[PDB]
């Protein structure tokens, strides 16, 4: 007859998880866990306590020279990264180039905190004409220019060579920024600054710079045959800046001093600030995550998990389970 | 599968045993009821949640990609940049998916490993003092109260203290 | 192998089988014969192509050189592409010569698991109804036609409908 | 482990034991003994030197880094240098150290499938001439000399010459 | 006796396959699949339906200038990707370089078609002589020069300022080829261009070039010690370029509108056309496979297996074969 | 009674080594092989039977020019790779800059071995003045300058103009230098070269350069405000050189003719020479191990291990260990 029994088994439940192997697709199983995060909140936030510096329509060129439709960024507090459209609206407002802009733009992302001084005044331009303006520079419906450096030209009938020079008596290191107007004709040269034949001369410890202007003519870019080109260099602590220049020469007047180095990025992205916070940041929304894998974005700044391109990354935990 | 034991001699799970991964179903005068067996569990909890641990480690250090721009004169080395850094997403998406193929399947036949042996772990203490039925149940020779099933599971069960009554029951069959 | 089954307790293989991987070769009154289990070569071959065509799938997305020119005072960027090109081209080659020796070596222990999971499916419906050889055969302790040997290659086989017949045979031995 | 031999079913290994990887511990009338199976520990250690072997060579072709120079306004191609190497070393560092981590647990594996083989080499050649104790150790129905020890140790164990003593023995025990 | 039996085993064959395993070399299976392309055909091949470019001893320069050795290329249909040979006999004939050239090949690799226009008529030169020649530029039997720019000299004895203008009304964009002459002496200098101080400058939208001659002493060259050195740009649709000079100034007659961009690339190879077809092209021959990976070589077009510097690609299917 | 018995069982030891797994850490085991080397000895070697150049405080600029305090290096024999440390005190004695350095030190590691060689005698200038010398270039403890080049000046109160030449007659290459000097003003500009208005021509079969100098006001760098610039070619077995000039020229007076090509590199570290031997050198010591992976440095040379940021490397070759 039957007497006592004994049998051995396993768990099985109601569960309907799949997981992968390489011979076999789809396999259901009791337990499992999800490592891959697939979910961001889709806004630009605070990294730690620390706020972004967000530019709206304003480009890197155009917020440090000081486009006059950038007025919001005159004296920005540290930052914890900065974020940039693909194609700002307002970048070089006279038509030119930015001398190696794409080194300045990686310099920029290893510094978090800037404070902006003058180094010399628009009231100290006693023989020139320190007034230059262009209606492709607009502000008010009116014509301006960049508020951080200055466009010189004839006073009288005359340009008297200019010798002027910066000493960095501050701790920190400056970003300084200048330009040279290149005109259209013979004509337009002797109008503005009185000589026909003149140059740039920029000295420092490691600088030996020569400019002469290219009188020609070109296509026209907002109705102008002009052009601007700028400069930048890093003086040092305790070292000196040296112009000189009879013509076409535009100089400085406000210059940054680096107060902070650290991790930071520039970030392209089409989004504005959301008033939240966040230890891991991408350019279409952050994230707030434990997982150890993000398929978001590849370009992040923060404490995150780490990027694959997999579409699913789901991890088999318990055993496989009885249909 | 590799194994033989889940989907195998065994085919399902007990939907009925919510204790653990791993017991026992056992069917005499005292009713019925399950146990799960929690050392074998317990080696299974602590063995599957140093797998998850130790891969998650292993990647935390793993490339991560920053932003360069170039002008329109740099389309040589702009592309040298986008090949490098496409390149090592590669390489790290597919060290990525196959490991996680790879300890799917083995941790599938991890559980399967354990069953086998468990149901190998009694088979060698009961002896010719049951019969193997063979679809992972055991009908044995003799009476088992509530505290003989407690002594396999403890594994402690003395062989020949039932050697005799289960000596007379397949004597019996063998009429 | 890990299993011991191919060249292991079982001895080499039959070239007189050539209807699937593995098998039956069946000895009664009706003459011998060699038989496939369809069902288990099925699912062997099912798992192999699904590997095989993994391997291809996961290997896709791979590292692609493009040509590229510098001048003669561009030699250190010239030596980075270098470099970064054929770095890539050792990673991939590491990766998919590797993949194919770990693959290789599971999916032999693959048919040895797969053998000796066919073996122990008889095992276990027989029992003592018949003798382990010790080489991967079965003499029974009852006769089987050309309809028992089917009921046993597909899993049918009534045990108490022989455990009579077989349980005087085996007294007539041991007596 | 995962075939129940090693840390299983036998406990422990033997200190006494220092001729090989795998073996036997013997005792009749002659005393006792320790004895390692030659065989089965050669292809063992073939088995491991060529693993080492083939996880060393795979290796053999891995990046280099090579120092480069970049001045004050190269900051771009200089950290596309730096991120490019950092990247190649991180690769193949992960490389390495999941291959071990992986190895190993195979190579534990090995030797535990490789006993439990062993077992079974015994166990299927002795049938109802000996006893599973339970523990890894055979017990025979009659006595074995220092010559029949060696038949199943180089495997031709005669099982029908010593049946019947066996038999007589085991009927003796079951009255 | 022996009674009825019935017994489990596996399948054999007369196979001679080997795979290789982590733990053991050269294992005989049942089966395997190979899955490495070994085997090329040795020819240039169209790829799809498509001819290549096949220079022959002409180099890209040669063809783009119109060295007058390479008059085959005058006008070519569209391609699917350029054959140059490793040292193409006919470069730049007289002596100099190509300005950004590996920048510009880097550019020809998206581009599948060509159409060659006629920008500033020969006839169009009335105060100067537009007819220098050159023996290092031989044609049939005489001396000539590039066929798609136009050595300017001077005419009687003058050679006036040039101010010449050209707005690109096509849809498409265009490839503009211009040149300056590096004399030997001041002498020379004199009597081909008379003024002793010249220059060239071009601009466009965003373009600002001035470029100003290097009067020197050199090694001979082809039998002379002169030298040209051009410039490109890609001039947009609806834009203007402009040139001003006094001399040295090597003028456009043809230029390039580009009609058809896509995938291409510059292939190296000595080979020669084999009026073949496939789809997949190396520089050393084609492939018409089904393998997922190939060695042959690295750089490929079309649609190709993957690349990899094995000997050896086999995976086991079956099981291991008995003696 | 007790009848016989036969047992199964495995080696077990006294050992006490540790390996790794995925499931389980710290797993005491019978035989086990380390594969990572650890150590150094912490010196700088020979590369085989091969000596390194080691500078002190010299750098590659300061050793090539030949600043004064560098005079160890005047003639230096074959070597095997080169130490340099990171910061060296003696570089440009004369502040300036050196062109396309980092090329030059690229084209360094390819060579084993210079053989220095005069091109002009230094009691060859009859019409100049070759005698300059500064206090930022010391020697023992009075004014000197770099024992390669020569500096120019005028004679009498002229500077006639120079026109030299050299055909490269060696079946080797030279690496030829020479410089530039930038005064601070027009008085000394005409104090040192009397003519106001100067250049520098160099021709080549390949190079065509024009130099003309830079005249302005910088910082003071070691007491001085003037610059000097230095400069290099490649002249090709069979070519010749052009140089002409009226002032600023700092004229060549030795060159290295190539005659030995190979591998080697330079390493950065502050260590100095040993008096050992070693086939794998890195920056901070040598490595002597038979293991097939280390963990010291990134940057070897010669036959070594491959590099690997791990702590420990070991693999179990034996079984698991009884408690
Ligand atoms: C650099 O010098 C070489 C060889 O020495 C010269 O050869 C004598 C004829 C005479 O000129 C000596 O005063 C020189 O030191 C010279 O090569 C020789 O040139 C001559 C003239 O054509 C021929 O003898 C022959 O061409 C060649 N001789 C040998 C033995 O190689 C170089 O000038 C010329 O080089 C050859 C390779 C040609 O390319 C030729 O057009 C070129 O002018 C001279 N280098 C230069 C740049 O002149
Ligand atoms: C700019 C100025 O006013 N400087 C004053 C000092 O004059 C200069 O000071 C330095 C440092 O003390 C040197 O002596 C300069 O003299 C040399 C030099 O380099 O040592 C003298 C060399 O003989 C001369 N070489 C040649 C070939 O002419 C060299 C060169 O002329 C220049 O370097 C060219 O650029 O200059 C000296 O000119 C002054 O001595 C100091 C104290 O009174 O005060 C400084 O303000
Ligand atoms: C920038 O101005 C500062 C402030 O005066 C100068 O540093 C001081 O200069 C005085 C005047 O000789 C002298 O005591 C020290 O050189 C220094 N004093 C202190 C307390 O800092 C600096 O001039 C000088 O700086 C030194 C380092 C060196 O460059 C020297 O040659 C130079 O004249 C001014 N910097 C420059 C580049 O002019
Ligand atoms: C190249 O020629 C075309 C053809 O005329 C110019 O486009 C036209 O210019 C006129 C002149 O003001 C004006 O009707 C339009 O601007 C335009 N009309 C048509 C039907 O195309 C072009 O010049 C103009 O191009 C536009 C885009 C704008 O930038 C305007 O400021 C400019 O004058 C000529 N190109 C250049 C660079 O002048
Ligand atoms: C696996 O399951 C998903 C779930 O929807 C399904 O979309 C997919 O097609 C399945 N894959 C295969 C190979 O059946
Ligand atoms: C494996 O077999 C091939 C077939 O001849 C042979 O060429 C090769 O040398 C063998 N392997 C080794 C390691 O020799
Ligand atoms: C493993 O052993 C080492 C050496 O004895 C010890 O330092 C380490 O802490 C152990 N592992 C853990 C997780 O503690």
């Amino acid at each position: 007859d039957p007497g006592d029994q004994i049998c051995i088994g396993y768990h099985a439940n109601n569960s309907t998880e799949q997981v992968d192997t390489i011979m076999e697709k789809n396999v259901t199983v009791t337990h499992a866990q999800d490592i891959l995060e697939k979910t961001h909140n889709g806004k630009l936030c605070n990294l730690d306590g620390v706020k972004p510096l967000i530019l709206r329509d304003c480009s890197v060129a155009g917020w440090l020279l000081g486009n006059p439709m950038c007025d919001e960024f005159l004296n920005v507090p540290e930052w914890s990264y900065i974020v940039e459209k693909i194609n700002p609206a307002n970048d070089l407002c006279y038509p030119g180039n930015f001398n190696d802009y794409e080194e300045l733009k990686h310099l920029l992302s290893r510094i978090n905190h800037f404070e902006k001084i003058q180094i010399t005044p628009k009231n100290s331009w006693s023989d020139h004409e320190a007034s230059g303006v262009s209606s492709a520079c607009p502000y008010q419906g009116r014509s301006s220019f960049f508020r951080n450096v200055v466009w010189l030209t004839k006073k009288d009938n005359a340009y008297p060579t200019i010798k002027r020079s910066y000493n960095n008596t501050n701790q920190e290191d400056l970003l300084v920024l200048w330009g040279i107007h290149h005109p259209n004709d013979a004509t337009e040269q002797t109008r503005l600054y009185q000589n026909p034949t003149t140059y740039i001369s920029v000295g420092t410890s490691t600088l030996n710079q020569k400019l002469v202007p290219k009188i020609a003519t070109r296509s026209k870019v907002k109705g102008l045959s002009g052009r601007m080109e700028f400069f930048w260099t890093i003086l040092k602590s305790n070292d000196a800046i040296n112009f000189e220049s009879n013509g076409n020469f535009i100089a400085p007047e406000n210059a940054y001093k680096i107060v902070k180095k650290g991790d930071s990025t520039i970030m392209k992205s089409e989004l504005e600030y959301g008033d939240c916070n966040t230890k891991c940041q991408t350019p279409i929304g952050a994230i707030n995550s434990s997982m150890p894998f993000h398929n978001i974005h590849p370009l992040t700044i923060g404490e995150c998990p780490k990027y694959v391109k997999s579409n699913r990354l789901v991890l088999a935990t318990g055993l496989r389970n009885s249909p | 599968g590799l194994f033989g034991a889940i989907a195998g001699f065994i085919e399902g799970g007990w939907q009925g045993m919510v204790d653990g991964w791993y017991g026992y179903h056992h069917s005499n005068e005292q009713g019925s009821g399950y146990a799960a067996d929690k050392e074998s569990t317990q080696k299974a909890i602590d063995g599957v949640t140093n797998k998850v641990n130790s891969i998650i480690d292993k990647m935390n250090t793993q490339f991560e990609a920053v932003g360069r721009e170039f002008n329109n004169l740099e389309r040589r080395i702009e592309n040298l940049n986008k090949k490098m850094e496409d390149g090592f997403l590669d390489v790290w998406t597919y060290n990525a998916e196959l490991l996680v193929l790879m300890e799917n399947e083995r941790t599938l036949d991890f559980h399967d490993s354990n069953v086998k042996n468990l149901y190998d772990k009694v088979r060698l203490q009961l002896r010719d003092n049951a019969k193997e039925l063979g679809n992972g149940c055991f009908e044995f020779y003799h009476r088992c109260d509530n505290e003989c099933m407690e002594s396999v599971r403890n594994g402690t069960y003395d062989y020949p203290q039932y050697s005799e009554e289960a000596r007379l029951k397949r004597e019996e069959i063998s009429g």
